[PDB]
RNA sequence: GAAGCCAGAGGAAACUCUGGUGGAGGCUCGCUGACGUGCAAGAUCGUCAAAUCUGAGCAUGGGGGCGAAAG
């Protein structure tokens, strides 16, 4: 579950999380 | 809309060229010997301006006899196996086959 | 408010790590460490520390020169002449076992540091055994063998104290309680830290009257 | 190396014999030279040269 | 204009061998002659337009050099097709190789030229001189510069490898491809790789007279003993060129592996994951060591090497058929396991983890150590058997390095925890409760292998810093850890 | 006793019902074992026989192990 779902690649892009 | 490019290579693949190159390798018969027995009765035959039915009936009815040895045929095996000869696939459902059969065999004995 | 704020810290520092410009990065560190001694908020800076040590100035020998060692509240880039200067070297290495040692001292206490300082005391050893098998810095290496030493020895103590702490998944007061009756000298780091802040102190009068007394003879 | 095993058994050297040499335990592989004896006494044409 | 007379010329020709063919067979020639204008707008209309009758002209078939009424209509149509059709290849390799800057009047005479040759490529692969053609193809995508006639002439091979059945076409195109990147010394984009894993072989009452009707019943018994040799010897053919294409496809790879060529790596570790079952037993075993040996390599950009041939190993044996062959293949991980085991301290300190449908090549370092450590603790195969010393060995070490490594990743950490929980539970337990701790020894943190690092005498104390780090995804990843731990 | 077709009644149509006509069915009447899969501590799914009756003529395949088959 959260292991797949977090080790998509696309889960570390790296936006600061202030730009939402 | 608007209408990389820039001597032949020799390949044994026969098993009377595996058991000489045996021969060669192992310390049995050396360069000198094999000039010598080169100078058999099959040598100094003319190939080059011969008719293709000539030549193919003198190769088909004229091949020399030498011994071969079982090494030298598992090696041929060996070098001409293909690589997907022997994938798990195959050889499991090989097994599987065999087994059936002996359970056949069985319940006919039944 | 913190989160984006140790994230840009974090972006900040390694936008570009260079051995130019490690100075911003250990000025940010230091801010990063005052913002942690005051909230209770966990920043993991071993990797940036780690990184400032396993960067590419500290593996070649030194060169040997005569110039000036840097004052590291006052410098944005690292002048060209500073480039394999055993001056550089030993500055670095010194704010380098600095930052280490407050990050430690930090968290000194809770009931983890046995484990929060495994990486950090196999790494150091592992630069032990690689820089002694790279340069000659003697004093360098004697610091961290001493740093080293010290984060042995409060681990040690922190597990000889942990021993009976019982942790059943629902209850948890005897370590929300752990050493809440010590304060940060009693650890063996808090009192290499508070050694080694006394041994800084005096270093920094040193200088600075010693600048005071050539800027009166030049006057 | 592994590699270079894979390699081989992929693509077959030249000499390859599937013999091992006595004097050093790599595989024994012919010669050039010994391909040529190979060819010359497999065809017969030419025995010896000039 | 003479554009104009061109226009006409162009359209009467391909009109009257849309309609006649054989009977006007010397436009192939002419057609040639008309193309062979000076003027720019004439020369691609005359491109285009070949391209348009070389398609609906070419026979299902090849023929014969004849060398040495009817009949011979239908000998010289074909000849002067084949003579027309190198005459079109030559010209299309001409303009493709001239150079593709001219003033900006639309798509250049190379642009048009490259989507002629993948019309080709995609509409007539049978046809002769595939070799030349697909020699344009490979002259293209031989350059390291990422364009629209190389993105175009990669979906072009992509969709010839996924369409091609008969496999002579992928046999010429594959050694193409890799007589290109060993003449380039692996050089390439990785892309022409990836046309490696885009291969497919590599997975009414009619009255009839009494004569009318006897002779079609011996077509009857005559097709039906061809159709049963013809299955036989296609089965037999498509095996022998799966063989070729396999050994040039293994043996591309393991050169790129040998050469050790660090951005290629990934896209040949995939094919080597996807076709190790497709090759022997004994070789299965050779390329197990073969990564074993890579490993040892980086242990003498590293760590996600070894990451990358972790993840390879582990995935080649969830494979069905390897999971299978197991026992009887002497296939062991246990050399696997204790590298990841051992290494996952420096990939806690390597600042460089988050620098950064495909199962292999996956950029982040990060996700690399997600894969590993979900095939180690939660495979596919055998779920509930794991040795309860690895998931807490592996449960311990993971904990320590989530403290000790960034936010993100972090979560993810936590997340894959937190999933081994879930599914383990009983068996891990005892970490979190204090009373269940085991006194036959001590933990031994630096280790050498699992089991030999005691993981049911120690306790995870580390949340006591992870509730207070300052991410709040990590704080309530944490919280739910507690939360299913609580509601075990 | 199913498709197909016809008529009446509702539904915009698709349809639904009724009454029929029709007479196709791996539909009825007369006097289990053997394995395989299993991914657990065994569930489920698949495969193999039981193969119109009968006169006069006619042909073929046969054991075992090895092996991917070719042998």
């Amino acid at each position: 579950n959260k292991a797949a779902e977090m080790s998509v690649d696309d889960f570390f892009k790296g936006g600061f999380e202030i730009l939402s | 809309p608007g209408l990389w490019e820039e001597r032949p290579n020799i390949d044994i693949i026969t098993a009377e060229a595996m058991t000489l190159a045996h021969q060669l390798a192992t310390g049995e018969k050396t360069k000198a010997d094999l000039i010598d027995e080169g100078y058999n009765k099959y040598a100094f035959k003319q190939k080059e301006g011969l008719p293709d039915w000539f030549l193919e009936d003198e190769a088909k009815h004229d091949k020399p006899i030498k011994p071969i040895t079982k090494e030298a045929a598992q090696a041929i095996k060996e070098k001409l196996r293909a690589l997907n000869a022997r994938p798990i696939k195959k050889v499991a459902e090989a097994r599987a086959r065999r087994k059936l059969r002996q359970a056949k065999k069985l319940e006919k004995l039944k | 408010l913190i989160y984006p704020l140790v994230q840009v810290t974090l972006g900040a520092m390694r936008l570009i790590p260079t051995a130019i410009y490690f100075p911003l990065r250990f000025h940010l560190i230091r801010s990063l460490l005052r913002l942690s001694r005051a909230t209770d908020t966990y920043i993991p800076l071993a990797s940036a520390l780690l990184e400032v040590l396993q960067s590419a100035e500290m593996k070649k020998p030194p060169k040997s020169s005569t110039l000036k060692p840097l004052d590291f509240a006052t410098a944005y880039k690292t002048p060209k002449s500073y480039l394999r200067t055993r001056v550089y070297q030993d500055g670095v290495g010194e704010q380098v076992v600095e930052l280490l040692s407050e990050f430690f001292v930090l968290w000194s206490r809770n009931i983890a540091f046995p484990e929060f300082a495994l990486p950090t005391i196999v790494a150091l050893k592992r630069w032990m055994k690689e820089m002694r098998k790279g340069n000659k810095n003697a004093k360098l290496g004697s610091s961290l063998v001493v740093l080293v030493q010290k984060l042995e020895m409060n681990a040690k103590f922190i597990e000889e104290r942990r021993a009976k702490v019982d942790f059943a998944p629902k209850d948890r007061a005897q370590v929300d309680a752990f050493l809440k009756d010590l304060e940060w000298e009693k650890t063996p780091l808090g009192a290499y830290v508070v050694a080694q802040r006394k041994l800084r102190e005096e270093r920094k009068r040193l200088m600075e009257e010693a600048r005071r007394e050539e800027e009166r003879k030049r006057r | 190396d592994a590699l270079q095993n894979l390699l081989d058994s992929i693509e077959v050297p030249e000499g390859w014999t599937g013999l091992t040499d006595p004097n050093t335990g790599k595989p024994l592989n012919l010669s050039r030279d010994e391909l040529e004896l190979i060819r010359k006494v497999q065809q017969g044409l030419i025995p010896d040269d000039v | 204009e003479q554009i104009r007379q061109a226009q006409e010329e162009l359209a009467k020709i391909a009109t009257q061998l849309n309609e006649n063919p054989e009977e006007y067979p010397g436009h192939f020639k002419a057609l040639a002659r008309i193309g062979e204008t000076p003027i720019l707008a004439i020369q691609k209309l005359c491109i285009v337009t070949q391209m348009a009758v070389y398609k609906d002209v070419i026979p299902g078939y090849r023929i014969r050099p004849l060398g040495e009424k009817e009949v011979k209509r239908l000998r010289t149509y074909e000849q002067a097709l084949v003579a027309g059709y190198h005459g079109y290849l030559k010209t299309l390799a001409t303009y493709a190789a001239s150079s593709i800057p001219e003033d900006r009047k639309g798509e250049p005479i190379s642009s048009i030229a490259f989507t002629c040759a993948c019309e080709l490529v995609n509409a007539v692969p049978h046809f002769n001189f595939r070799g030349d053609l697909l020699r344009i193809l490979v002259k293209k995508l031989s350059t390291r510069k990422i364009d629209r006639d190389f993105v175009k002439c990669r979906e072009a091979l992509e969709k010839l490898f996924q369409d091609d059945e008969e496999g002579n076409a992928s046999q010429e195109a594959v050694s193409l491809l890799s007589k290109m990147m060993k003449a380039r010394e692996y050089r390439v984009d990785e892309s022409v790789l990836n046309l490696f894993l885009h291969l497919r072989l590599l997975s009414k009452w009619e009255f009839r007279t009494k004569k009318q009707r006897k002779l079609l019943k011996a077509e009857k018994e005559a097709q039906k003993v061809m159709e049963q040799a013809d299955a036989t010897v296609s089965h037999e053919e498509r095996e022998r060129i799966q063989s070729e294409i396999l050994k040039m496809v293994f043996a591309t790879y393991f050169r790129i592996l040998k050469a050790r060529v660090p951005h290629l790596m990934g896209a040949v570790l995939e094919g080597l994951a996807k076709y190790a079952h497709l090759i022997n037993q004994d070789f299965f075993g050779d390329l197990l060591e073969a990564l074993k040996d890579l490993i040892r390599d980086t242990d003498r950009d590293t760590s996600r090497e070894s990451l990358l041939c972790t993840v390879t190993a582990f995935a080649l044996l969830e494979g069905q058929d390897a999971h299978n062959a197991r026992s009887d293949l002497h296939l062991d991980l246990s050399f696997f396991i204790t590298n990841l085991y051992r290494s996952l301290l420096s990939l806690s300190l390597n600042p460089d983890l988050e620098l950064g449908n495909n199962k292999i090549n996956l950029q982040t370092t990060t996700v690399l150590l997600l894969r590993c450590l979900t095939s180690v603790l939660l495979p596919p195969w055998n779920i509930r058997s794991v040795p309860p010393i690895r998931l807490a060995a592996f449960c311990k070490q993971l904990m320590t390095l989530a403290l000790q490594v960034p936010e993100k990743s972090s979560q993810a950490i936590l997340g894959l925890l937190q999933d081994v929980v879930h599914t383990h539970g009983r068996k891990v337990a005892a970490l979190w409760n204090t009373e269940e701790r085991k006194g036959d020894g001590t933990y031994k943190p630096l280790s050498e292998t699992v089991e030999g690092s005691n993981p049911f005498t120690t306790t995870i104390w580390e949340g006591e810093l992870l509730r207070k780090h300052y991410c709040p995804k990590v704080r309530e990843g944490l919280k739910a850890m507690e939360k299913e731990l609580r509601s075990i």
